[PDB]
């Protein structure tokens, strides 16, 4: 019943999926060996949305861990909650892609993608009523970006009527770690425009800001970043896995937050996020939840919402709350900020409510924004892309792996067209 | 005799039905395990040796809300095949609920309903609880209502629906859905009781002094209104009002069947000790704009026909007194082609109180259903919302991708326009 | 570029666009699908079916009846995918044979036919069909008029002159038509 | 700008088109 | 140029309307 | 898997290899007799019972440098077959090592390297260690790289070279060879880390406070750079960089693969106490003009892409902060067509310390590999020296006698001039 099959690719995607599985296993009460030990019975009602049941009352995640270097497979296997995963689901290459998109898409990923399609076919036929796929990857490298893009294309070709979510992390101009990041980012966005149903754009720079300013962690690591991302990932599907006063699955969110087919790029956010010292001075209420969630310094994508207009916003609340409070608060947000909301859509906000709060808190809220300001995210890349492509620098790796220059031209033109569409609807 | 079949569609209808059936069980002495340690016949069927199974059918294209009921405290009440559930929800899509996801469950719920009707000997009519703004509650209910109208025909179909509020809304594509289902409520319903959630929120926070009310409170209130409507079948009183004579009095022309419901007295148990809730006081609180179940101004239009359903310790003399006073109120104005504009049903059974509720134990209660032209205003605002989104053809690819046409959008809008104009025209005098 | 929606419609009539018969081939009514100029500013998939089938039929006959044998008229959705995959590949080939003279064809333009991006593809498609018939109905002694038209001139005076020659030809030939049909 | 020479080349195109279309019919009609 | 444009388009549309 | 075969040619190469292998042995806990009382798999093969044989191949046209190895403390490490030698050296002659004497012993070392490459399942590439000044390290290394490029094809070849100094030259014919070697390093190599001795002398005497250092200190520093390069292969860390990642991000165009290597912090034991060598300080040290391993002014050029290999107690956030500070500096200017120009790798294993060494113990280390047009200056000065000696046809007869042509010298000259012009061009902005 509405099963979700998860897919990881690359080091970034693999580590973020590992955090995701840790938190979700904690939610449903699964221990590191797969043995249910929770207290409430609800935790077993819809465990099957993510966990297959193997013999002897153990649960195995319905996830496919992919990469082109075995080091990441060993690192994931050796971590905590590592022994849950099926061994037959680790599909790895032997070299690595070398931050080259052409290698991930055409040369080596093309040879590896058949094993991945075999594993996803097995897992998906194993499930009763699939409802979609979740690809956690990064856009800056060769394995993550290009490999996940080839995988998304094939998946859409085989199951055309399913949901396709992506928690892709995008490059950021400030915190850059690779020289050839613009090329891979552009070439991947070109295909994410066509072959996915909703793309949750994360950005490492934004998470670093969340950690430095809000949580006041002196030295954040990648663990804390992946923790934030996993919090959003589970917050999206709480309603699938738990009851509530107003349910919302993934196709509901897709039908509500996407007015036109191409405009499916969202920015996520989470609440409440407080430091430790500042915790006892906070009133955990619905007003404070919504005030934090609609703040611009809390978004997980390095784009300021004040520069555009919310086409749509979704708020998924968790805990025992009043619906009068929720609705009055949403109306208040809309009325006070009337300029940040388009006019040919009345009631931009969709709200849902689940009855189970996250681990340890009494209530929480997840935020998804389809806003025009996301176009900034792309313009940056485009600028950088042009600044390199004009001189054709680093182009000979991509060419020697079999690509063309016409493909770079098409990718740039498609990114420009998406930017034009968003800007047009901004007015 | 005088049976009725309830169809609860979508999440809103299913939960409203949870409230309704808890209420009927408390009213009739029937335990949530079925046993009762006559009148129950209007809703329950006596199954062998002491087992009253409700004459209802729960539907959803999604497993969750029905599973709450299967594992809830009322699992032993409903018999398993009454609770029909699908696999994947309409996902806020009229086209999915109506055309693609809907067609797989329709024969199953129809077979169940037919088996339900073959057990009752004086079937009065169907009660259909749903919600305009949802995917299932809109599309699958359209489908079900069309099929029912074909099969049964002259039976009276009463629908109680959750109409989208002006400002407070939970979904984005909501206006779209709410328009398409109108194309059904005009033709395949006999009387449509539209109720908005924002008005019930204001009712709660003003009357019952509940600062943060949730869906359970609102559902209890709607359930109370339904109970007051069908009491005249389930009890004996001085003046009974059937469903057919009710519909005869309340609907002047075929197209005009969208009355407003309002219950009184709704007060907390604490301000109740000070109030002297006479027949006149609650009779008048019915005619106040603040006690409305839908956001509209009865002052902004003219009344056409009102039905007063009194419940409890009520004598006819003071009812006549109160109706004459209202007749002498100029802020309450009426059409001229309805010289006598009141139907009165008086009933003996006071309104029961659910444990854990907010309402108090009161002896007299009124349910007033008023066909007023002011309801047109409501439709107006929603239409405007539509014409914003539709101007850009936003979200339309979801619909046309699922077996719809754009011609259906255009037709639904033209139909709602003609409905508004017919209301404005029937209002005017001569 | 408003004339793009204009010349298109005129060029649409250039292929002999008759809104009635071309709506009759699809088995649907005209009142539910408006034709003309202001038909593709919004998502309009029915006018899309009609104009695309007419435009593909005017250029090719047999292969058109082949690639659109299991599709047209695409009234349902299982057979619709056939239309959307038979037309996109053809338009991609056509764009690749001409290159920069055509907008890059994207299947996403077919999920919602409308807006300026669809009108751009439609105008360049109409131009292509005009030209590939100027390549076949113009005389073997005048095939160069086709390539003379593919020569993207940049100066306005020569454009003026070319129009001038063509319009005097137009007047004289329409006058000779009268001579032939009357005398 | 370019938009006007494109207007000119398009109208030249239409002239050439319709003219050739009516020529191929009139040559048939006279015989 | 606009004058030749207008004469052009007018003759085009009106001659198209010839049966 | 992930094995790399390190070829050590000529005297300079064989000695830098003594240093490198001392380091690796001490790093993985492998005793000098080969026994270890995983990671070692990259640089060692595990033969039989706990015996590890390095994946290296020491070559030379002279036996004495290899005979010291065969008699030294590591005689029990390299199994005898890998320490290949001839009878007579090339005597600082390119033509002897390339044509005359190299042709007799190219096949032997080639058979040995083929044996080595067959035993590894994940070959990453080759690490050719040689000098530009000698006859073997220039001539035979050129011949070897030619045959290896014909044989193995796409395998990445990273060469670590000892380039002549601007001022201190120990040989007279040196420029000649150092010029002819260019004709190979352009086509057959994938990355060339040229290193000048004079700069390591200055780094020693300033940073380490070593009054007069010898070759052992220089070789220790070079080995430290090599281990920092291959660390992301042998051990695990935060961000990992293979060899192909390195080459992708560091090489903008094919002809441009001559990066400058530098290390931080190289302090004394005594000086390390007063300094707090955090990430910011070592990252700023990598960009200092006096810490380069080759003599040039990086202010006189423009950086094209730079890879930071951090090692030890390194978190990503302060790496990011230090890089942002490097960006907001005006003297470190970057080419325009490379807006994002920093590759970052972070490894968890801190840098080891050899006993009797000169470096201290640090918790963080950085190896910076930068592609900057400034390296062109180096070639310039050496080329000038060439243009001096070729002006008089001096020492040319020694080349012509053994099978070399003057056209070959003119050809190497044209090729190196073209390479300089390519750097001057790629530098300029639009
Ligand atoms: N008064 C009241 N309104 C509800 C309730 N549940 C949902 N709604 C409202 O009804 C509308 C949504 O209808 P849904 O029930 O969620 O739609 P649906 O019938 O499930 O169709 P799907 O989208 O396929 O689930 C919103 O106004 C909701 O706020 C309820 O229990 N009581
Ligand atoms: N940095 C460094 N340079 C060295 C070392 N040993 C020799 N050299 C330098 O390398 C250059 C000479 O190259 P050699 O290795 O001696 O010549 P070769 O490879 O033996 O070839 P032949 O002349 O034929 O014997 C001079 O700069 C030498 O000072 C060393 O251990 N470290
Ligand atoms: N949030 C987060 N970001 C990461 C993590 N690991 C890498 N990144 C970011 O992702 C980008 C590179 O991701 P990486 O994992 O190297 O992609 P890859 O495709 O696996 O790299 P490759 O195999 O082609 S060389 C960088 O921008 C880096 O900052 C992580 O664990 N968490
Ligand atoms: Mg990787
Ligand atoms: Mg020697």
């Amino acid at each position: 019943m509405r099963e979700i099959v998860h897919i990881q690719a690359g080091q970034c995607g693999n580590q973020i999926g590992a955090k995701f599985w840790e938190v979700i296993s904690d939610e449903h009460g699964i221990d590191p060996t797969g043995s249910y030990h929770g207290d409430s019975d609800l935790q077993l009602e819809r465990i099957n949305v993510y966990y297959n049941e193997a013999t002897g009352n153990k649960y195995v995640p319905r996830a496919i861990l992919v990469d082109l270097e075995p080091g990441t497979m060993d690192s994931v296997r050796s971590g905590p909650f590592g022994q849950i995963f099926r061994p037959d689901n680790f599909v790895f290459g032997q070299s690595g892609a070398g931050n080259n998109w052409a290698k991930g898409h055409y040369t080596e990923g093309a040879e590896l993608v058949d094993s991945v399609l075999d594993v996803v076919r097995k897992e998906s036929e194993s499930c009763d009523c699939l409802q979609g796929f979740q690809l956690t990857h990064s856009l800056g490298g060769g394995t993550g970006s290009g490999m996940g893009t080839l995988l998304i294309s094939k998946i859409r070709e085989e199951y055309p009527d399913r949901i396709m979510n992506t928690f892709s992390v995008m490059p950021s101009p400030k915190v850059s770690d690779t020289v050839v990041e613009p090329y891979n980012a552009t070439l991947s966005v070109h295909q994410l425009v066509e072959n996915t149903d909703e793309t949750y754009c994360i950005d490492n720079e934004a998470l670093y800001d969340i950690c430095f300013r809000t949580l006041k962690l002196t030295t954040p690591t990648y663990g804390d970043l992946n923790h934030l991302v996993s919090a959003t990932m589970s917050g999206v599907t709480t309603c699938l896995r738990f009851p509530g006063q107003l349910n919302a699955d993934l196709r509901k969110l897709a039908v509500n937050m996407v007015p036109f087919p191409r405009l499916h790029f969202f920015m996520p956010g989470f609440a409440p996020l407080t430091s430790r010292g500042s915790q006892q001075y906070r009133a955990l209420t619905v007003p404070e939840l919504t005030q934090q969630m609609f703040d611009s310094k809390n978004m997980m994508a390095a784009c300021d919402p004040r520069h555009g207009r919310y086409l749509t916003v979704a708020a998924i609340f968790r805990g025992r709350m009043s619906m009068k409070e929720v609705d009055e608060q949403m109306l208040n947000v809309q009325n006070k900020n009337s300029s940040y909301f388009v006019e040919w859509i009345p009631n931009n906000v969709k709200t849902a409510v689940c009855d189970i709060p996250p681990r340890g808190l009494k209530m929480s809220a997840t935020f998804i924004g389809n806003s025009t300001a996301i176009q900034e995210l792309f313009k940056r890349i485009s600028e950088q892309f042009t600044a390199m492509f004009r001189r054709k620098a680093f182009l000979h790796w991509y060419t020697g792996e079999g690509m063309d220059e016409m493909e770079f031209t098409e990718a740039e033109s498609n990114m420009n067209d998406l930017v034009s569409e968003y800007q047009q609807y901004q007015d | 005799m005088r049976e009725c079949i309830s169809i609860h569609v979508g999440q809103a209808g299913v939960q409203i039905g949870n409230a309704c059936w808890e209420l009927y069980c408390l009213e009739h002495g029937i335990q949530p395990d079925g046993q009762m340690p006559d009148s129950f016949n209007t809703f329950f069927s006596e199954t062998g040796a002491g087992k009253h199974v409700p004459r209802a059918v729960f539907v959803d294209l999604e497993p969750t809300v029905i599973d709450e009921v299967r594992t809830g405290t009322y699992r032993q009440l409903f018999h398993p095949e009454q609770l029909i559930t699908g696999k994947e929800d309409a996902a806020n899509n009229y086209a999915r609920g109506h055309y693609t996801i809907g067609k797989e469950i329709i024969d199953l719920v129809l077979d169940r309903i037919r088996k339900l009707a073959d057990q009752c000997t004086g079937l009065q009519g169907f009660l259909v609880f749903h919600s305009f703004g949802g995917g299932t509650g809109s599309g699958f209910t359209s489908l079900l209502m069309e099929r029912l109208s074909v099969d049964y025909g002259k039976k009276s179909k009463l629908e109680f629906s959750i109409y989208p509020a002006p400002q407070v809304s939970t979904a984005v594509v909501e206006p779209y859905n709410s328009i398409l289902t109108t194309h059904t409520t005009l033709e395949h319903s006999d009387c449509a009781f539209m109720v908005d959630n924002e008005a019930i929120y204001d009712i709660c926070r003003r009357n019952l002094d509940i600062e943060r009310p949730t869906y359970t409170n609102l559902n209890r209130l709607i359930s109370q209104i339904v109970s007051s409507i069908t009491a005249s079948l389930r009890f004996d009183g001085a003046l009974n009002v059937d469903l057919t004579e009710f519909q005869t009095n309340l609907v002047p022309y075929p197209r005009i069947h969208f009355p407003l419901a309002t219950y009184a007295p709704v007060i907390s148990a604490e301000k109740a000790y000070h109030e002297q809730l006479s027949v006149a006081e609650i009779t008048n609180a019915c005619f106040e704009p603040a006690n409305q179940m839908v956001k509209c101004d009865p002052r902004h239009g003219k009344y056409m026909a009102c039905c007063l359903l009194y419940r409890g310790d009520v004598v006819p003399k003071d009812v006549n007194a109160a109706i004459a006073t209202i007749k002498t109120k100029r802020s309450i104005q009426f059409v001229d082609w309805c010289p006598t504009g009141f139907k009165v049903g008086i009933n003996y059974q006071p309104p029961t109180v659910v444990p854990g509720g907010d309402l108090a134990k009161v002896q007299r209660a009124v349910c007033m259903l008023s066909n007023t032209t002011a309801i047109a205003e409501a439709w107006a605002r929603l239409d405007h919302k539509f014409d914003l989104m539709y101007a850009k053809r936003a979200f339309v690819h979801w619909y046309v991708g699922e077996g719809m046409e754009e011609g259906e959008f255009s037709e639904a809008r033209e139909d709602m326009a003609a409905l508004e104009k017919d209301y404005e025209e029937v209002g005017v005098d001569s | 570029l408003a004339w793009q929606r204009e010349h298109m419609w005129l060029a649409l009539q250039g292929l002999g666009f008759e809104s009635g018969a071309e709506a009759a081939n699809a088995g649907k009514t005209l009142v539910h699908v408006t034709f003309g100029v202001n038909m593709f500013d919004k998502p309009n998939k029915d006018a899309f079916y009609v104009v695309f089938h007419f435009l593909f039929g005017k250029l090719d006959n047999v292969r058109c009846k082949e690639v659109f044998r299991y599709c047209w008229p695409p009234l349902d959705k299982k057979r619709d995918a056939e239309f959307r995959k038979a037309c996109c590949e053809w338009l991609k080939k056509i764009s690749d044979e001409v290159g920069a003279g055509f907008p890059q064809v994207v299947a996403s333009i077919f999920l919602s036919p409308g807006g300026p991006k669809f009108v751009h593809l439609l105008y360049h498609f109409a131009r292509y069909v005009m030209l590939q018939h100027i390549k076949r109905d113009a005389d073997a002694g005048n095939v160069f008029i086709s390539e003379a038209l593919q020569s993207k001139i940049q100066d306005p005076q020569k454009a003026l002159a070319r129009n001038k020659l063509a319009r005097q030809k137009y007047l004289k030939v329409l006058q000779k038509e009268n001579l032939v049909i009357e005398e | 700008p370019e938009d006007m020479v494109e207007m000119i080349e398009s109208q030249t195109l239409l002239l050439t088109y319709l003219t050739i279309k009516m020529q191929k019919n009139l040559f048939r009609l006279e015989e | 140029v606009v004058t030749c444009i207008r004469e052009n388009e007018e003759l085009l549309k009106e001659l198209f309307s010839s049966p």
